[PDB]
């Protein structure tokens, strides 16, 4: 009921179709329209998404506290100023 | 660099492989910071260091001016004497050499140290070679004329000659025979 080649539409820019699609693609791919599509194929149980999430929540919970602890070690891994002590 | 032995030998301690990579380190950082004889001499007690003697022209009674050398293959030894002045003959043991090495092998053998320096004809070879084969005779007179032979030629020849082997005795013998197996290398054939 909405007005057409408005949403989802990528105007291709001196005929590079290929560089069109691909960022077509990563536009889907941003907005998560691609993980609906493909998690709509066969009916996730409702037990089973809340798992997926919880999993979803602590894994990106626990790779942040990761990142940021390596990025604040990252200092450390200078040159040895002390070398023979 | 001394290897960690020498290390432990000079410290009268024991050191782990870890420990003389550090001091390793640490000294070649000493060298690379421009460090004055003071610190050079420290260096240098933990550095370790890593040419061909010739034989001088003797006279005859003849009056002709020579060199002797010997040399060894396998099981023969020879004893090359080659004249500062020459036609190209070689004598071996009495006999022309074309006659007593009847195969092309051995006369190329015997050609190579004079072909080598461009002395071909310039010299008279006598050689008197014992035990052995054809080939370990001929390895032995051309490794005793090189020999001899770098004493008339220049310093840059005679580094030339080694660089091509011409001077190294080879050490390749044969392997001794071992029990329990057929040769020195051949095991019996290994029954299921």
């Amino acid at each position: 009921k909405h007005l057409k080649f408005i949403a989802r539409t990528v105007m291709v820019q001196e005929g590079n179709v290929e560089s069109a699609y691909r960022t077509l693609n990563r536009i889907l791919t941003m907005d998560g329209l691609i993980e609906d599509i493909k998690h709509r194929r066969y009916y996730e149980k409702p037990c089973r998404r809340r798992q997926r999430e919880s999993y979803e929540r602590c894994r990106r919970i626990y790779n942040m506290e990761m990142a940021r602890k390596i990025n604040f070690l990252m200092r450390k891994n200078r040159a040895d100023p002390w070398q023979g002590c | 660099w001394l290897i960690k032995e020498e290390l432990e030998e000079m410290l009268v301690e024991k050191l782990s492989d870890l420990d003389y990579m550090q001091f390793i380190r640490l000294l070649e950082k000493l060298l690379t910071s421009q460090c004055g004889a003071a610190e050079e001499e420290f260096v240098q007690r933990f550095r370790r260091s890593v040419k061909q003697l010739i034989e001088p022209v003797q006279y005859d009674e003849q009056g002709m001016a020579f060199s002797k050398s010997e040399g060894k293959r396998k099981t023969a030894k020879a004893e090359a004497i080659v004249y500062k002045h020459g036609s190209g003959r070689i004598k071996v043991n009495g006999i022309d050499y074309q006659l007593y090495f009847p195969i092309t092998q051995d006369r190329e053998q015997l050609m190579f140290p004079f072909h080598f320096v461009d002395r071909l004809g310039k010299h008279d070879v006598t050689c008197t070679v014992s035990g052995g084969g054809r080939s370990a005779q001929a390895g032995a007179i051309r490794l005793a004329m090189a020999k001899a032979l770098c004493s008339f030629v220049t310093e840059d020849e005679v580094e030339w000659m080694r660089q091509a082997g011409l001077l190294t005795t080879d050490p390749r013998v044969r392997e001794r025979k071992k029990p329990g197996q057929e040769g020195a290398r051949r095991k019996f054939t290994w029954k299921k």
